[PDB]
């Protein structure tokens, strides 16, 4: 059977500024078949607060999800997003780069 | 509105 | 022009019990109703601030024609698992999709209903709504029995019609979203990745709608082959992201432009470095 890695991409709504809230946001695209594991990590643990969209997917049958939650930037604080899929031999981290 | 009338595969 | 689209996603689980059914509904990019069968609601949900005008009858009876739609997948997936001959432990995957699309005239434009199995193409209704395209042999038997019992001119009926219809009713409610356009916030970045290298970004922010093209040129040429480009994305607020990436020789700067199309700008917008 066709499998399709996830595309993981790990964003700020609004520009990121320090001491500002703002929302953290984990875009996995392109996967399939639609069981995914994906989890907000920050400083290396699971952020509990996290919401996701409705399971959609793309003309070319791939299925979409955003996971995001709120969140104040900091100077030390380091965020990322954990994906595991069947595609996936061990689960992906990607880290949050706010200067991009 | 979704569609009303439906039939399997 | 603008499009109403619904999609249907059921996964079976072997052992587990009853397949997982997801329902969307879209406006354009916007979402606005839902339906997941493991939640306690058991109701077709708003997810849209213009849908919450409609009244218990539309509720109740998007509810009702969705769980319908749960259970014809349900049986789907067994009759596909006879189709293929598979085995009842692994899970596999039904997918539906379908809509209209409508012209600036706010007339029936096009049409489209179409089934996928495991990732791959099934079943589709054709442009001229009367002829299906079916993509292997069991599709083919799927052809033969929706033939016999004419389904196409029912679905031609629903997509000409109802659709179009409550296309153009939920386009006037939520005329403030979605008879919108937001114009892309425009922007580079440079960063050095090395001694001799940096990589070149074109950010496109805050658009509506999600259709736009971002594009490298060096020195005039198209770098598409070179080029990283992201697959749009949502900011969550109901707008849009995207950017594309070229990791250029330091210096070479001033030879590479972005340029960014969409519909929200009065023409195409070309940035760059000097």
């Amino acid at each position: 059977m066709i499998q399709r890695t996830p595309k993981i991409q790990v964003y700020s709504r609004h520009p990121a500024e320090n001491g500002k809230s703002n929302f953290l946001n984990c875009y996995v695209s392109g996967f399939h078949p639609s069981d995914i594991e994906v989890d907000l990590l920050k400083n290396g643990e699971r952020i509990e607060k996290v919401e996701h969209s409705d399971l959609s997917f793309s003309k070319d049958w791939s299925f979409y999800l955003l996971y995001y939650t709120e969140f104040t930037p900091t100077e030390k604080d380091e965020y990322a997003c954990r994906v595991n899929h069947v595609t996936l031999s061990q689960p992906k981290i990607v880290k949050w780069d706010r200067d991009m | 509105v979704c569609w009303g009338e439906l039939m399997n595969l | 022009s603008h499009s109403m689209r619904y999609f249907f996603t059921s996964v079976s689980r072997p052992g587990r019990g009853e397949p997982r059914f997801i329902a969307v509904g879209y406006v354009d990019d916007t979402q606005f109703v839902r339906f997941d069968s493991d939640a306690a609601s058991q109701r077709m949900e708003p997810r849209a601030p213009w849908i919450e005008q409609e009244g218990p009858e539309y509720w109740d009876g998007e509810t009702r024609k969705v769980k319908a739609h749960s259970q014809t997948h349900r049986v789907d997936l067994g009759t596909l698992r006879g189709y293929y001959n598979q085995s009842e432990a692994g899970s596999h995957t039904v997918q539906r999709m379908y809509g209209c699309d409508v012209g600036s005239d706010w007339r029936f434009l096009r049409g489209y209903h179409q089934y996928a199995y495991d990732g791959k193409d099934y079943i589709a209704l054709k442009e001229d709504l009367r002829s299906w395209t079916a993509a292997d042999m069991a599709a083919q038997t799927t052809k033969h029995k929706w033939e016999a019992a004419h389904v196409a001119e029912q679905l031609r009926a629903y997509l000409e019609g109802t659709c179009v219809e409550w296309l153009r009713r939920y386009l006037e409610n939520g005329k403030e979203t979605l008879q919108r356009t937001d114009a892309p916030k425009t922007h580079m970045t440079h960063h050095a990745v090395s001694d001799h290298e940096a990589t070149l970004r074109c950010w496109a922010l805050s658009f509506y709608p999600a259709e736009i093209t971002l594009t490298w040129q060096r020195d005039g040429e198209d770098q598409t082959q070179d080029t990283e480009l992201v697959e749009t994305r949502p900011a969550g607020d109901g707008t849009f992201q995207k950017w594309a990436a070229v990791v250029v020789p330091s210096g070479q700067e001033q030879r590479y432009t972005c340029h960014v199309q969409h519909e929200g700008l009065p023409k195409p917008l070309t940035l760059r470095w000097e």
